[PDB]
Protein backbone atom coordinates (compact mmCIF):
# COMPACT_ATOMS: atom_id res chain seq x y z
CA UNK A 1 0.00 0.00 0.00
CA UNK A 2 3.04 2.68 0.67
CA UNK A 3 4.96 1.46 -2.44
CA UNK A 4 1.70 2.36 -4.10
CA UNK A 5 1.35 5.73 -2.59
CA UNK A 6 5.27 6.86 -3.28
CA UNK A 7 4.32 5.51 -7.02
CA UNK A 8 1.60 7.87 -7.25
CA UNK A 9 3.72 10.70 -5.46
CA UNK A 10 7.07 10.22 -7.14
CA UNK A 11 5.18 10.03 -10.79
CA UNK A 12 3.41 13.09 -9.25
CA UNK A 13 6.77 14.80 -8.91
CA UNK A 14 7.82 13.11 -12.62
CA UNK A 15 5.14 14.63 -14.44
CA UNK A 16 5.89 18.34 -12.33
CA UNK A 17 9.31 18.28 -12.94
CA UNK A 18 8.58 16.80 -17.18
CA UNK A 19 5.66 19.72 -17.05
CA UNK A 20 8.44 22.63 -16.23
CA UNK A 21 11.68 21.42 -18.52
CA UNK A 22 9.09 21.09 -21.27
CA UNK A 23 7.39 24.71 -20.09
CA UNK A 24 11.10 26.33 -20.48
CA UNK A 25 11.04 25.25 -23.75
CA UNK A 26 8.08 26.70 -24.62
CA UNK A 27 9.55 29.37 -23.22
CA UNK A 28 12.94 30.18 -25.11
CA UNK A 29 10.66 28.56 -28.81
CA UNK A 30 10.92 30.85 -31.49
CA UNK A 31 8.22 32.87 -31.83
CA UNK A 32 5.48 33.59 -34.43
CA UNK A 33 4.77 37.30 -36.17
CA UNK A 34 1.41 36.76 -34.60
CA UNK A 35 1.69 36.37 -31.61
CA UNK A 36 4.50 38.65 -30.87
CA UNK A 37 3.44 41.96 -32.63
CA UNK A 38 -0.54 42.64 -33.81
CA UNK A 39 -1.98 39.77 -34.70
CA UNK A 40 -4.00 41.25 -37.60
CA UNK A 41 -1.20 42.78 -39.82
CA UNK A 42 0.38 39.59 -40.53
CA UNK A 43 3.34 41.39 -42.38
CA UNK A 44 5.94 43.22 -41.07
CA UNK A 45 6.39 45.07 -44.41
CA UNK A 46 5.95 48.89 -43.20
CA UNK A 47 4.62 50.06 -47.24
CA UNK A 48 4.18 53.86 -45.22
CA UNK A 49 4.25 57.39 -46.40
CA UNK A 50 1.95 57.09 -49.12
CA UNK A 51 1.53 60.80 -50.85
CA UNK A 52 4.59 61.47 -52.83
CA UNK A 53 4.77 57.33 -53.72
CA UNK A 54 7.09 56.26 -56.67
CA UNK A 55 5.99 53.09 -58.64
CA UNK A 56 8.75 50.93 -57.80
CA UNK A 57 9.59 50.50 -54.28
CA UNK A 58 8.75 47.01 -53.76
CA UNK A 59 11.51 44.63 -54.52
CA UNK B 1 13.23 64.41 -54.71
CA UNK B 2 15.06 66.90 -52.32
CA UNK B 3 15.19 70.68 -52.19
CA UNK B 4 19.48 71.85 -53.13
CA UNK B 5 22.14 73.35 -50.54
CA UNK B 6 23.74 75.89 -48.37
CA UNK B 7 25.64 75.78 -51.88
CA UNK B 8 25.64 73.79 -54.07
CA UNK B 9 27.25 73.65 -57.82
CA UNK B 10 25.58 72.78 -60.93
CA UNK B 11 27.57 70.60 -62.87
CA UNK B 12 27.22 68.94 -66.56
CA UNK B 13 28.88 66.14 -68.49
CA UNK B 14 29.21 66.68 -72.37
CA UNK B 15 28.72 62.80 -72.86
CA UNK B 16 26.29 60.57 -75.18
CA UNK B 17 23.87 58.12 -75.31
CA UNK B 18 26.40 55.35 -75.20
CA UNK B 19 25.34 52.29 -77.48
CA UNK B 20 21.67 50.45 -78.48
CA UNK B 21 19.26 53.60 -77.49
CA UNK B 22 18.17 55.21 -80.59
CA UNK B 23 17.86 59.28 -80.05
CA UNK B 24 14.62 60.59 -79.86
CA UNK B 25 13.01 63.80 -80.80
CA UNK B 26 12.81 65.00 -77.47
CA UNK B 27 10.44 67.36 -75.83
CA UNK B 28 11.48 71.34 -76.64
CA UNK B 29 8.30 72.45 -75.45
CA UNK B 30 8.48 75.25 -72.44
CA UNK B 31 6.14 74.91 -69.62
CA UNK B 32 2.93 77.19 -70.55
CA UNK B 33 2.24 75.16 -73.75
CA UNK B 34 2.51 71.63 -72.13
CA UNK B 35 0.76 72.69 -69.47
CA UNK B 36 -1.62 73.72 -71.58
CA UNK B 37 -1.62 70.66 -73.55
CA UNK B 38 -1.53 68.63 -70.79
CA UNK B 39 -5.10 67.25 -71.01
CA UNK B 40 -4.68 66.49 -74.84
CA UNK B 41 -1.79 64.24 -74.47
CA UNK B 42 -3.36 62.71 -71.72
CA UNK B 43 -6.48 61.67 -73.22
CA UNK B 44 -4.59 60.35 -76.57
CA UNK B 45 -1.59 58.75 -74.48
CA UNK B 46 -3.11 57.63 -71.82
CA UNK B 47 -2.47 53.70 -72.15
CA UNK B 48 0.82 54.48 -72.96
CA UNK B 49 2.00 56.58 -70.30
CA UNK B 50 0.09 54.46 -68.09
CA UNK B 51 2.38 51.29 -69.02
CA UNK B 52 5.28 53.43 -68.52
CA UNK B 53 3.99 53.99 -64.90
CA UNK B 54 3.35 50.45 -65.06
CA UNK B 55 6.51 49.17 -66.00
CA UNK B 56 8.59 51.45 -63.95
CA UNK B 57 6.73 49.64 -61.02
CA UNK B 58 7.10 46.08 -62.06
CA UNK B 59 10.68 46.84 -62.51
CA UNK B 60 11.75 47.05 -58.70
CA UNK B 61 15.83 47.88 -58.97
CA UNK B 62 16.15 47.88 -62.05
CA UNK B 63 13.33 51.13 -62.42
CA UNK B 64 15.12 53.42 -65.09
CA UNK B 65 17.12 51.19 -66.77
CA UNK B 66 14.93 48.89 -67.88
CA UNK B 67 11.49 50.69 -69.74
CA UNK B 68 14.22 52.64 -72.05
CA UNK B 69 12.49 51.42 -75.28
CA UNK B 70 9.27 52.77 -73.54
CA UNK B 71 11.09 56.23 -72.43
CA UNK B 72 11.24 56.18 -76.06
CA UNK B 73 7.63 55.49 -76.70
CA UNK B 74 5.92 58.00 -74.65
CA UNK B 75 7.61 61.04 -75.25
CA UNK B 76 7.13 60.52 -78.86
CA UNK B 77 3.68 60.22 -78.71
CA UNK B 78 3.26 63.32 -77.25
CA UNK B 79 5.25 64.68 -79.48
CA UNK B 80 3.51 64.41 -82.50
CA UNK B 81 0.36 65.73 -80.61
CA UNK B 82 2.09 68.91 -80.16
CA UNK B 83 3.05 68.46 -83.49
CA UNK B 84 -0.27 68.52 -84.41
CA UNK B 85 -1.39 71.10 -82.66
CA UNK B 86 1.46 73.28 -83.77
CA UNK B 87 -0.35 72.85 -87.37
CA UNK B 88 -3.76 72.62 -85.79
CA UNK B 89 -4.94 75.70 -83.45
CA UNK B 90 -1.61 77.40 -83.47
CA UNK B 91 -3.09 80.50 -82.58
CA UNK B 92 -5.57 79.94 -80.14
CA UNK B 93 -3.20 77.02 -78.47
CA UNK B 94 -0.61 79.94 -78.14
CA UNK B 95 -3.17 82.53 -77.04
CA UNK B 96 -3.99 80.42 -74.12
CA UNK B 97 -0.62 80.47 -72.97
CA UNK B 98 0.08 83.95 -74.00
CA UNK B 99 -2.98 84.27 -71.41
CA UNK B 100 -1.43 81.44 -69.25
CA UNK B 101 2.02 83.38 -69.31
CA UNK B 102 0.86 85.74 -66.84
CA UNK B 103 -0.81 84.71 -63.28
CA UNK B 104 1.37 82.73 -61.91
CA UNK B 105 0.22 79.37 -64.45
CA UNK B 106 -3.20 79.30 -62.31
CA UNK B 107 -5.38 77.44 -64.35
CA UNK B 108 -8.48 80.30 -62.54
CA UNK B 109 -6.67 83.00 -65.40
CA UNK B 110 -7.83 81.89 -68.64
CA UNK B 111 -11.39 80.52 -68.83
CA UNK B 112 -12.47 82.55 -72.10
CA UNK B 113 -9.38 81.54 -73.60
CA UNK B 114 -9.76 77.78 -72.91
CA UNK B 115 -13.42 77.20 -74.17
CA UNK B 116 -12.13 78.99 -77.72
CA UNK B 117 -9.55 76.32 -78.02
CA UNK B 118 -12.27 72.92 -76.62
CA UNK B 119 -14.21 73.67 -79.60
CA UNK B 120 -10.86 73.95 -81.90
CA UNK B 121 -9.05 70.44 -81.17
CA UNK B 122 -12.31 68.54 -81.28
CA UNK B 123 -13.16 69.80 -84.59
CA UNK B 124 -9.75 68.96 -86.07
CA UNK B 125 -7.43 66.65 -84.07
CA UNK B 126 -10.94 65.83 -82.80
CA UNK B 127 -9.52 65.15 -78.47
CA UNK B 128 -11.47 66.08 -75.44
CA UNK B 129 -10.60 67.31 -72.08
CA UNK B 130 -11.47 64.67 -69.53
CA UNK B 131 -11.69 64.83 -66.08
CA UNK B 132 -11.44 61.02 -64.49
CA UNK B 133 -12.56 60.53 -60.79
CA UNK B 134 -15.42 62.80 -61.24
CA UNK B 135 -18.59 61.10 -60.19
CA UNK B 136 -21.30 61.86 -61.89
CA UNK B 137 -23.45 65.11 -60.95
CA UNK B 138 -20.60 67.20 -59.67
CA UNK B 139 -19.95 69.82 -63.04
CA UNK B 140 -16.33 69.65 -64.65
CA UNK B 141 -14.88 73.01 -63.08
CA UNK B 142 -13.96 74.76 -66.54
CA UNK B 143 -17.41 73.51 -68.11
CA UNK B 144 -19.15 75.51 -65.38
CA UNK B 145 -20.88 78.77 -65.50
CA UNK B 146 -20.61 81.97 -63.19
CA UNK B 147 -17.46 80.59 -61.28
CA UNK B 148 -16.80 81.90 -57.90
CA UNK B 149 -13.39 82.59 -58.61
CA UNK B 150 -12.94 85.42 -61.35
CA UNK B 151 -9.71 85.86 -62.65
CA UNK B 152 -7.58 88.88 -62.20
CA UNK B 153 -7.46 90.66 -65.89
CA UNK B 154 -8.66 88.52 -68.97
CA UNK B 155 -5.99 89.37 -71.43
CA UNK B 156 -7.55 91.58 -74.71
CA UNK B 157 -6.72 89.38 -77.01
CA UNK B 158 -8.48 86.56 -76.27
CA UNK B 159 -11.61 88.61 -75.14
CA UNK B 160 -12.09 90.17 -78.35
CA UNK B 161 -11.52 86.68 -79.91
CA UNK B 162 -13.96 85.37 -77.76
CA UNK B 163 -16.58 87.79 -78.74
CA UNK B 164 -15.74 86.92 -82.74
CA UNK B 165 -16.31 83.61 -81.71
CA UNK B 166 -20.23 84.31 -81.02
CA UNK B 167 -20.32 86.42 -83.96
CA UNK B 168 -18.71 83.63 -86.16
CA UNK B 169 -20.97 81.45 -84.18
CA UNK B 170 -18.08 79.02 -83.79
CA UNK B 171 -19.18 78.59 -80.24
Amino acid sequence: DILNEEAKIVQALNNQRELTIKMHELKREEKDYAHSYSPLFSDPVPQGGSIGKAPGSSR
Amino acid sequence: PREAAAHWVPFEDKANMPDNVPDVVEVGATSAPLLSASYFIGAKCKPYNDDFMLCREESQGSGAIDCLKEGRRVTRCAVSVIEDINKSCLDEFRLHWQCLEQNNHQLSGCRKAEALLNKCVFTKLNLEKKIPGLRPDEEPVFLKKDPWIKPAVDDFKSVRAYAEAKKNGTL
